[PDB]
């Protein structure tokens, strides 16, 4: 099985004063592989469950000054692989350490942009947003109905659609709207059934 | 439809 | 012209792979 | 609601410091109840402000632990984070390493791993035709296999209403009180097996 | 408490009731 | 049933004050 970088997080960073920072990695590889963001020097610390093709992307939000630089970690594993970048985000130079105040648009965290499955498989696309207040996930469709729950689909407690033993006609552009008072985020995640 | 994907699939799959 | 011919009917995998 | 109260206690708390035994294998626990499900995260190190989602009815109490397989070249403090809703809690634990060593400091054990249950719900409550989702999260090397025991002690079998996901996740759907009762996750992989169980409890009605 | 409850189903409210 | 002390345990950090 394989895993690469598909997009790499800056290597350095400055940060700017009244700015909200998204860094963003993203990765393709075999059977579903999923990333996860550690901030600080780690050697190798080990997480955080141990029980196809996937391009799957996932984002931080620093929206909160910095009173002295660190280092984010975007840990990508999928089975025996597990690779790693890291972004080092230098203060500025001109309160720190306080999260933004007030409302927050949607920001869309982790998604999947692309995704391969054999037919008769369920596949389950995340949808993770960050946005304060607490945003609101539909599920668009291939051909953009809102989705019912019809037991061929499910939109589950996360915000994960679940879509049981894909066929062809579900083969498309699904996409996952997320609102709040203050906006929207959407993310379209591809969708390929392959057959045995 | 899903023409670019599979382009956009085939550069990283290779 | 992958498209053309695997997304349409569509191919399964190792035809894919053969694109590539 | 509302302005609160969204809810969160801690039922076993972290130690605040730990000795590693040269060689040992340190699982740390921390268990938390709260309303809604609650979520539990670790974090090595001291952190400011912090960061999860955050894409927002019931009352859960959930476990999690954090498992230190390897030797320690300085100390480190492991740091568990519960947040349901607008609430959030923590507490810490500081692990010194051993005094003297005779392994390779920051080496993963190498070996076979017997599977341990890192993540599960001690308790959910939920009010009746609602969906639950209940987790078995394992780390074992090699990777383990879930089943899942109902409360009359049946295997599981997928179907409408009950369903187990690739996570491990038992997921159950339009409760009713025949399903009330205790569920048991069974991990096993080569080496051998560990066990969780969930009490459930559907609630009524409005009704 | 438990025979309340257990024995049928219980509402939010009625468990409160319980509660010191 | 299978409730019996789960929820007397569940109480107990559920309320403010217990039994």
């Amino acid at each position: 099985d394989w895993l690469k970088f598909t997009k790499t997080p800056p290597t350095k960073l400055q940060q700017a004063d009244g700015a909200t920072i998204e860094i963003v990695c993203e990765m393709m590889g075999s059977q579903v592989p999923s990333i996860q963001w550690v901030v600080g020097h780690l050697p190798r610390s080990e997480l955080d469950d141990l029980d196809a093709i996937v391009r799957v992307r996932s984002s931080h939000i620093i929206d909160h000054v910095l009173s002295e630089a660190r280092t984010y970690t975007c840990v990508g594993r999928t089975g025996s692989k597990t690779i790693y970048a890291s972004t080092v985000v230098h203060p500025p130079r001109s309160t720190p350490e306080k999260t933004y105040p007030g409302a927050q648009k949607p920001r869309i965290i982790y998604t999947e942009k692309t995704h391969l499955d054999l037919m008769g498989s369920n596949i389950q696309l995340p949808c993770r947003v960050h946005a304060r207040p607490r945003a609101e996930i539909t599920w668009l469709n291939n051909e953009n109905k809102e989705i019912v729950q019809g037991h061929r689909h499910r939109v589950l407690a996360n915000g994960d659609l679940l879509i049981s033993e894909i066929k062809w006609e579900d083969m498309g552009n699904y996409k996952c709207i997320a609102r709040n008072v203050v906006g929207k985020d959407t993310a379209d995640t591809f969708v390929y059934p392959v057959l045995n | 439809a899903c023409g670019p994907a599979l382009m956009d699939m085939l550069r990283v799959a290779c | 012209g992958v498209v053309d011919s695997c997304c349409r009917n569509s191919c399964s995998f190792s035809t894919l792979r053969a694109y590539c």
